[PDB]
């Protein structure tokens, strides 16, 4: 049991607030100069299995979500040395 | 969230972190991910009753012009400080 | 130890060190301590051929006056940086 409090509220009282949400996603460039990669967080965090069984990482999770909910918007941050 | 939508002062309301950190340095990463669902669900609640417009920053840039002018901000990181970089470390010199 | 002897300018011979904690801080302490008898054997060689006279500070001190005259020393330790105690932890400051 807890004060589980709720809110009462006229929609038409004001102007609905603009709401948005950003996503900072980034790993740096973990590739040495020859090329191979020393550190694997781009990847790792695509197919782990670490938000089982819910999903495989958190970069395909919310890939995924964008397409459960095709009404929920959001602005994202996908960092050039990510993609 | 909702709890702004009383105060007639919050126009935009704006949130920011890393999209990715927080589901996988937490104490049992996969829950986070139930978390996402389930929020995600309640704030579309908030949207359909129109007390939120859920929207992308590139919309809000374009729906509100920015009005009001700020001359100087300071150097400054999210965090207060640039010691985190530069001092934390013996042997950032 | 005994190489010094050869040099002609090598008057006084001074070794300053922390008694224990070379003794107790070694990979394996106990051979240590054979390490001080032996090297203590090995001193009183160099004493009754007379090549060395081992004595005390205030003997030394006594019988040898100090000739030469210094004038400034500069402030520092025998680490040659005052960084150990004020900068190697980001919490001195």
């Amino acid at each position: 049991i807890d004060n589980t409090c709720f809110l009462v509220g006229d929609p038409s009282s004001r102007e609905q607030m603009y709401f948005t949400i950003v996503w900072h996603h980034h790993q740096a460039p973990n590739y040495l100069p020859d090329g191979r990669i020393h550190g694997p967080w781009a990847y790792i965090y695509v197919w782990s299995d670490l938000l089982k069984p819910y999903g495989k990482g958190p970069y395909h999770y919310h890939s995924v979500m964008l397409n459960i909910h095709p009404h929920f918007k959001a602005t994202y941050n996908l960092s050039p040395s990510l993609l | 969230v909702a709890e702004k939508w009383f105060d007639k002062n919050v126009k935009v309301l704006t949130i920011a972190l890393d999209g990715e950190n927080w589901m996988s340095f937490s104490v049992n990463p996969p829950l986070t991910a139930y978390f996402l669902d389930k929020m995600i669900i309640y704030l579309e609640t908030l949207s359909d009753n129109k007390f939120i417009k859920l929207s992308t920053l590139r919309e809000i840039y374009n729906k509100v012009p920015a009005n009001r002018i700020l001359t100087n901000i300071p150097t400054n990181s999210w965090l207060g400080t640039f010691r985190k970089w530069r001092g934390e470390v013996p042997q950032h010199e």
